[PDB]
């Protein structure tokens, strides 16, 4: 219910970055993964890690047990983003700190 | 096709009533739940409820309890809500999305599909 | 059932949901129409 993540993450240029969104008992709770750019508004590109279509197969993971995971393939400059993990819980949407992508 | 589409920056003084309001102007009105989330600087995304203009059955969140007034009518075509009690620290952009869905328990199976430019509020006392 | 005057798109359908794969809940969205206008008869039991 609740969810705790790392302030920000770091990683070269077009290498495999894994994110984890860390929360209380998330599986089986279809979380959901957004992305937010500086000066544009935020999009859906996760709904089980699933992708909607005209979104470049870049983004994909898993769901574990007590934890999901966010894959990211052929990473570029314009992927500075902020992703938030949120998930339908009792009804309600309960949205993270976020994480802030960093490429050298 | 929705657009979303909502008016621009406001400037009102402090402790009076906050009205916003989205427009779509594309798609048909009903047929997807409406949904705003506030975003603020450095403090994540905030959740305050959602209202299915068809069904009319509208979900408050757990800090937003009493302080949001939403109303929906489909006559309108128009979905609002209306803000008292807010402090500067509560001043923070907010946002309206779509779900493509007017169920309740659907709601899940779904995402923010589309979302607005964002309606900036600044207070002045 | 609902023998009740409203238009039908060229195309009425449903949209159905297992709910996380588990094969329970078993939900539908009721995209069929856009009216109830002249509603006159209604019935519910056992589903067929």
């Amino acid at each position: 219910y609740e969810l705790t993540q790392p302030p920000s993450v770091s990683v070269s240029p077009g290498q495999t970055a894994s994110i984890t969104c860390s929360g209380d008992k998330l599986g089986d709770k279809y979380a959901c993964w957004y992305q937010q750019k500086p000066g544009q508004s935020p999009v859906l590109v996760i709904y089980d890690n699933k992708r909607p279509s005209g979104i470049p197969e870049r983004f994909s993971g898993s769901n574990s047990g007590n934890t999901a995971t966010l894959t990211i393939s052929g990473t570029q400059a314009m992927d500075e983003a902020d992703y938030y993990c949120q998930a339908w819980d009792s009804s309600t949407a309960v949205f993270g700190g976020g994480t802030k992508l960093t490429v050298l | 096709q929705v657009q979303l589409v909502q008016s621009g920056a406001e400037v009102k003084k402090a402790g009076s009533s906050v009205k916003v309001s989205c427009k779509a102007s594309g798609g048909t009105f009903s047929s997807h739940t409406i949904t705003w989330v506030r975003q603020a600087p450095g403090q994540g995304l905030e959740w305050m409820g959602r209202i299915i203009p068809i069904l009319g059955i509208a979900n408050y969140a757990q800090k937003f309890q009493g302080r949001v007034t939403i109303t929906a009518d489909k006559s309108t075509s128009t979905a609002y809500m209306e803000l008292s009690s807010l402090r500067s620290e509560d001043t923070a952009v907010y946002y309206c999305a779509s779900l493509q869905t007017v169920d309740t328990a659907i709601e899940k199976y779904y995402g923010m599909d589309v979302w607005g430019q964002g309606t900036t509020v600044t207070v002045s006392s | 059932i609902k023998v009740c005057e409203f238009q039908f798109c060229n195309d009425p359908f449903l949209g159905v949901y297992y709910h996380k794969n588990n094969k329970s809940w078993m939900e539908s969205e009721f995209r069929v129409y856009s009216s109830a206008n002249n509603c006159t008869f209604e019935y519910v039991s056992q589903p067929f």
